[PDB]
């Protein structure tokens, strides 16, 4: 595709365009994971 | 300064004066859960 766009060339990249007017299903939602590891450790962060 | 069960333990002391006479204990000053490998200093 030399770097250029066309057929068989599509860039990986899709927008959202967030609108305050769609439906109940389709506003973004903010989302965070917090992983731990449950091991034999110095174990630095503990709770209160 | 000493590293044992994977904790890093320094003990300090000062005195204001080939090495003197007499006795003077060293205090604890900082323990450190750093728990690495330790071969040869600089
Ligand atoms: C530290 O290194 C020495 C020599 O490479 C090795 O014998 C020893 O098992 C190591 N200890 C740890 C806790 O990695």
């Amino acid at each position: 595709c030399n770097g250029v766009a066309g057929f068989n060339c599509y860039f990986p990249l899709r927008s959202y365009s967030f609108r305050p007017t769609y439906g109940v299903g389709h506003q973004p939602y903010r989302v965070v994971v917090l992983s731990f590891e449950l091991l034999h450790a110095p174990a630095t962060v503990c709770g209160p | 300064f000493k590293n044992i069960d994977g904790y890093f333990k320094i003990y300090s002391k000062h005195t204001p004066i080939d090495l003197p006479q007499g006795f003077s204990a060293l205090e604890p000053l900082v323990d450190l859960p750093i728990g690495i490998n330790i071969t040869r200093f600089q």
